[PDB]
C-alpha cells in the first residue's frame, strides 16, 4: 500500500494517548483502520484497546473500525484488551462482534493471553462468553498450561472449580 | 511471540 500520512501517525497516536478529541477529528473511513507501519502494524483499536483508552475504543467502534483487524502477529484488538488486563474494553469489543475463540499466528487465543498475564476477572469475562479452555497454542498449550502456579484462582478457574 | 502494543 502507499503507507500512511502524517495525519494518520497523529490518529494513532491520539489513539494510543486516549486523546479522544483529535480521534474525533481525524478519524476519516480512509483513515480509522490505518496500520502503524513501524512497529507491529496496529490500527487505532489495536492501540486503543490495548493502552485501556475507552473512550476511544468506543468512538472507533461506532465510526468503522475493524474489530477483526490483525496485526503483524495476527492478533486481534481483543487480544491486546486481555493480555494488558482491560475489561470494559474487552466487553465492548465482544459486544460488537469480537471472535471470543480467535487464534493468532501461534494459536493462541485471548483466554491463553488473559491466563499467561494472570487477569483472572478477564479470563472468567472470556469463560462467561463463550471461551474455550480446551484450546491449544502451537506449542501445545492450553491457557491452563501458561498459568503461572501463584494464580491459583485462575488455575482453579480453569478447572471448573472457581465459585 | 512478540507482544501486542498495550500498557497494563
Ligand atoms: C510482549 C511484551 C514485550 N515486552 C514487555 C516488556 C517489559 C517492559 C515493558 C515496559 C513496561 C512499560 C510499558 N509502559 C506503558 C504503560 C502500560 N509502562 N511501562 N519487555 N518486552
Ligand atoms: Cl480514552
Amino acid at each position: 500500500g502507499s503507507g500512511n500520512s502524517e495525519a494518520d501517525r497523529q490518529l494513532l497516536e491520539a489513539a494510543k494517548a486516549g486523546d479522544v478529541e483529535t480521534v474525533k477529528k481525524l478519524c476519516t473511513v480512509q483513515s480509522v483502520n490505518c496500520r502503524d507501519i513501524e512497529g507491529r502494524q496496529s490500527t487505532p483499536l489495536h492501540f486503543a484497546a490495548g493502552y485501556n483508552r475507552v473512550s476511544v475504543v468506543e468512538y472507533l467502534l461506532q465510526h468503522g473500525a475493524d474489530v477483526h483487524a490483525k496485526d503483524k502477529g495476527g492478533l486481534v484488538p481483543l487480544h491486546n484488551a486481555c493480555s494488558y488486563g482491560h475489561y470494559e474494553v474487552a466487553e465492548l469489543l465482544v459486544k460488537h462482534g469480537a471472535v471470543v475463540n480467535v487464534a493468532d499466528l501461534w494459536k493462541f487465543t485471548p483466554l491463553h493471553e488473559a491466563a499467561a498475564k494472570g487477569k483472572y476477572e478477564i479470563c472468567k469475562l472470556l469463560l462467561q462468553h463463550g471461551a474455550d479452555p480446551t484450546k491449544k497454542n502451537r506449542d501445545g498449550n492450553t491457557p491452563l498450561d501458561l498459568v503461572k502456579d501463584g494464580d491459583t484462582d485462575i488455575q482453579d478457574l480453569l478447572r471448573g472449580d472457581a465459585a | 511471540r512478540e507482544a501486542g502494543d498495550g500498557a497494563e
